[PDB]
């Protein structure tokens, strides 16, 4: 699962 | 004499892989006499090449201003790994050696609590939304806030204060427009700790 | 269970006599059930009584939030003394008690380097000046920025750095637009310290 | 000896 900020990634796990 | 400053590489950058955090070697105050300066970079002890540094820029004393900028990686300096600059200079009696690594002690997940606009806030022509932050180690961290999926630039985050305990806290303030918040929008708290999952978490607020 | 927040007093308002600092306990998520909080104010252990506490206002999993403000003196926080809050609530296992001071150790006066725009900056629309601070002890600091007697509010300051040694470092950088700054303005510097001479010591940049 | 702010008092030595 990724989560993202506003259209660019934060990060994946 | 010359100054050194190290920076530590923005919370935001470090967390974000979308983003490239780096670390900052700032050399104030350097002589026309003997403005060469030759930087050499450190990585818990082994040299690395791939810094990129720019051209200097004046000052007032007639006096230069240099920096170098270092490429870090994300899950490196996460871990704690130490960076190193050395600044050398002919007007420096030895080089000098700066030194800034990610804090070390049991990290600790932030909790976020959120503070709807007050009584009074409500009379006035904007409001102020609030997001209240504890309990997080290191002090490293990233709030930003959001509506609709578009940043919201207009607030002000206090720095992380230290707890008695040992870990820290701080307050971050929205002001945002009355007729907005009435109209029924929401407004969300972006946080960004090392210590979160995915290193973010999201607490919102709507009337 | 509701949370605590024990807040120390904006560094500007300890160390600027005409303002009074004061320090905040927040109490948040407060249940419908037990929603009266008792705040007990104490310094170094003796209890004191003029405090003032504001109503409650709404919270969201329909709860409240309670708020203590208790002015303290600007001479008392700078000698170290330890101030605290007894939290009290039906709904509370026992009293809650947060504790906040100013830090100990051997205070050191800030060093202040200016940083006027560089080439790249001086070719776009606005031109940012900076503000370099570094070994300084404690965090408590105040930077803001001015011109001609008047305050410039379009800057932003990075939070206190730990440094490898024990001070402590940071930048602050105003945007002026480049007009101003080219029409030959005068922009100070304005930093607040405890270990600072009549806590003020300024430095401006001009064209 | 005092230093100000803006008009406001800091502080006198």
């Amino acid at each position: 699962d990724c989560a993202w900020h506003l259209g660019e990634l934060v990060w994946c796990t | 004499g010359p100054s050194v400053f190290l920076f530590p590489p923005k919370p935001k950058d470090t967390l974000m892989i979308s983003r490239t955090p780096e670390v900052t070697c700032v050399v104030v105050d350097v002589s026309h006499e003997d403005p060469e300066v030759k930087f050499n970079w450190y990585v818990d002890g082994v040299e690395v090449h791939n810094a990129k540094t720019k051209p200097r820029e004046e000052q007032y004393n007639s006096t230069y201003r240099v920096v170098s900028v270092l490429t870090v990686l994300h899950q490196d300096w996460l871990n704690g790994k130490e960076y190193k600059c050395k600044v050398s200079n002919k007007a420096l009696p030895a080089p000098i050696e700066k030194t800034i690594s990610k804090a070390k002690g049991q990290p600790r997940e932030p909790q976020v609590y959120t503070l709807p606009p007050s009584r009074e806030d409500m009379t006035k022509n904007q409001v102020r939304l609030t997001c209240l932050v504890k309990g997080f180690y290191p002090s490293d961290i990233a709030v930003e806030w959001e509506s609709n999926g578009q940043p919201e630039n207009n607030y002000k985050t206090t720095p992380p204060v230290l707890d008695s305990d040992g870990s820290f806290f701080l307050a971050s303030k929205l002001t945002v427009d009355k007729s907005r918040w009435q109209q029924g929008n929401v407004f969300s708290c972006s946080v960004m700790h090392e210590a979160l999952h995915n290193h973010y978490t999201q607490k919102s607020l709507s009337l």
